[PDB]
């Protein structure tokens, strides 16, 4: 662990070393450790959280609670109907909708999935499983239909129903593919069209393993489709997601959810303090 | 190609005559951060440049008239050796069975159909193993795959023992006359005692030849403590690196390495069958560097 307690500089060398080791990278790790040895704290474990925690939170107001000595949770509400999930390839897209749908099956509300990856070999037909095990409907077609297309039927169902909620699953791309980040743009549209004011939600998704690459993740897929959201999968690994740290701080997207399992419980909603315990543990 | 850091790191030097030893050391911490950067593990990036140092000195870096050639050149072939040195393909024999093994996700039941693609087209007979009981959809997956590059695929049942997979498998085998038994295997975590041991045992009985660690180009810092475990609890032998067609550097491959001394094998480099290639450590090394 990092001695806290111990004299100044040994503090300081083992926190450069734990965020390095937690993948925050040399420029953010640089960053906090300015400020750190900057704002002269004796109280360095506490100093250091409340950094942390502040670059995880779009929040204010948490922290002037916190700070005046006062504490409540409040469940993730997603902003429209369309929840679209992006990113790259095996992390966690499809286990993550299944693992969404279980949680706002729980709260009450009407969900529905689009089986969007019609790329990979039974890249649909997994959700569809997923989506027999929930109870919950699941809008697919036959392996390389156009996504844009099944997105567009999703919406106009999901409409139709008076459905809640629509996860669209997208298949894994890499973001140097410039024509799949189109694609991604096209199936974007596709749901604006069934519905104007849809997708509202954007969602990443990021595999707690990834080290620096994941910045290059966020910012290229940021750039094509808008992010509004981060969900953090494989927390439950011995990697810590610490790109994170770059992630909020360059782009300001906030963290939704995070991914502990591979069973549709193993979600829970974003903690930045539990998370920077457990980054710096 | 190289690097922006490091393009200014060797450029400084240029022309100078002779340098310092204090110039070696700032540009050690240079390649040092660079590698850090390429996420190369720290503890491995650490070890790497006192390699570095060592060979530098060993070639006199210190009277050299062009010391930031020479360590430029010393970092290229380091990191060329560390990396394997050659290209390297496994040895096949009569009878060969493999395990595809690592974290989720990492590209294993892909990497299972372009091996049995790959090998198909020399003359092997291989026999996919859909040893995924766990994943959604994971048996419907291979299967589709072995049945788009002309493969058999066997599909382990719910619940079934690893004694009851290697008859069958023996038995499937021998009937068809196939001699590279493929067997995909889910991804786990290193620290899941259970599913790493459930791993072992089924390395116990089926007695593979061959237990490949698939690994992401794009995994960062744990990628040392993953290759570790997996080789301490199970054994490893060789690697995969899946993704290159993204831009992550591809560091962690170096890491793997360095704690296993296991060549890496082959090269992803698609989604699709046909995205497999050796693995080149020169090609590697000027990707980490750039
Ligand atoms: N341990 C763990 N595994 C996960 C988590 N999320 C996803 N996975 C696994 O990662 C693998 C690939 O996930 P999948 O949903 O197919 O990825 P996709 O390609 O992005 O759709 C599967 O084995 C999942 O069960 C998580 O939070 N923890
Ligand atoms: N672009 C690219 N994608 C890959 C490569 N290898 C695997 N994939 C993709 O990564 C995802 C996870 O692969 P899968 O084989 O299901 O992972 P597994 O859990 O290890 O079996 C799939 O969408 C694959 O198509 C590769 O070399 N390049
Ligand atoms: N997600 C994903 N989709 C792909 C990939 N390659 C091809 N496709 C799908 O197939 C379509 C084009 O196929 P291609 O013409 O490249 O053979 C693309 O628009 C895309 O939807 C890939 O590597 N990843
Ligand atoms: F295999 Al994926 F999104 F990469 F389902
Ligand atoms: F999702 Al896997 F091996 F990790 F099929
Ligand atoms: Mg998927
Ligand atoms: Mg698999």
């Amino acid at each position: 662990a990092i001695p806290w307690g111990g004299n100044l500089e040994e503090v300081l060398e083992e926190l450069e070393m734990a965020l390095l080791a937690a993948d925050v990278g040399l420029s953010a790790t640089e960053e906090i450790l300015q400020e750190v040895r900057a704002s002269g704290r004796k109280d360095l474990k506490e100093a250091v959280k409340e950094k942390l925690v502040g670059m995880l939170e779009p929040d204010e107001r948490r922290a002037t609670l916190r700070k005046l000595g006062f504490q409540k949770p409040k469940p993730v509400e997603p902003k429209g109907r369309v929840v679209l999930v992006v990113g790259v390839n095996g992390v966690g897209k499809t286990t993550t909708i299944a693992k969404l749908g279980r949680y706002y099956q729980n709260l009450g509300k009407k969900v529905m999935f689009c089986a969007g990856d019609t790329f990979r070999a039974a890249g649909g037909t997994q959700l569809s499983e997923w989506g027999k095990r929930l109870s919950i409907p699941v809008i697919q077609g036959p392996e390389g239909t156009d996504p844009a297309a099944l997105a567009y039927d999703a919406v106009q169902a999901m409409k139709a129903r008076g459905y809640d909620l629509l996860f669209v699953d997208t298949a894994g791309r890499l973001h140097t593919k410039h024509n799949l980040m189109e694609e991604l743009k096209k199936v974007k549209r596709a749901i604006a069209k069934a519905d104007p004011e849809e997708p509202k939600e954007v969602w990443l998704v990021l595999d707690a393993v990834t080290g620096q690459n994941g910045l290059e993740q966020a910012k290229k897929f940021h750039e094509a489709v808008g992010l509004t959201g981060v969900i953090v999968t494989k927390l439950d690994g011995t990697a810590k997601g610490g790109v994170l740290i770059p992630i909020v701080r360059t782009l300001k997207v906030p963290i939704k959810f995070v991914g502990v399992g591979e069973g549709p419980d193993d979600l829970q909603p974003f903690d930045p303090e539990a998370f920077v315990e457990a980054l710096l543990e | 190609q190289l690097s922006a850091r490091l393009q200014e790191a060797i450029g400084r030097l240029r022309g100078r005559g002779r340098i310092t030893e204090e110039d070696l050391k700032a540009t050690l911490r240079e390649i040092r951060r660079a590698l850090m950067d390429a996420d190369v593990n720290l503890e491995v990036a650490r070890d790497f440049v006192e390699r570095v140092r060592e060979e530098a000195l060993g070639k006199q870096v210190l009277e050299s008239l062009t010391p930031a050639e020479v360590i430029l050149a010393t970092v290229y072939e380091a990191l060329k050796e560390a990396l394997g040195g050659e290209a390297r393909l496994p040895v096949l024999k009569d009878r060969n069975l493999w395990f595809l093994v690592g974290l989720q996700g990492s590209g294993k039941t892909t990497t299972a159909a372009k091996l049995a693609l790959y090998y198909k087209g020399k003359g092997r007979r291989p026999l996919l193993v859909a040893a995924d009981t766990q994943r959604p959809a994971a048996r419907e997956q291979l299967r589709l795959l072995g049945e788009k590059v002309g493969v058999p695929v066997l599909e382990v049942m719910d619940g079934e023992s690893p004694e009851s997979i290697r008859r069958r498998v023996e038995e499937k085998a021998r009937l068809e006359a196939r001699d590279l038994i493929l067997v995909d295997t889910a991804g786990r975590l290193q620290i899941d005692e259970p599913l790493m041991g459930e791993l072992a045992r089924l390395k116990e009985v089926l007695g593979p030849d061959e237990v490949l660690l698939v690994l992401d180009a794009m995994t960062g810092q744990e990628a040392l403590s993953v290759a570790r475990a997996f080789d301490e609890k199970v054994g490893v032998t060789g690697l995969v690196l899946t993704k290159l067609d993204g831009d992550a550097r591809g560091g962690a491959a170096l890491s793997a390495r360095h704690v296993t001394g296991k060549p890496i094998y082959f090269a992803g480099v698609s989604e699709k069958p046909e995205g497999l290639e050796p693995f080149y450590p020169e090609r590697l090394a000027g990707r980490i560097l750039g």
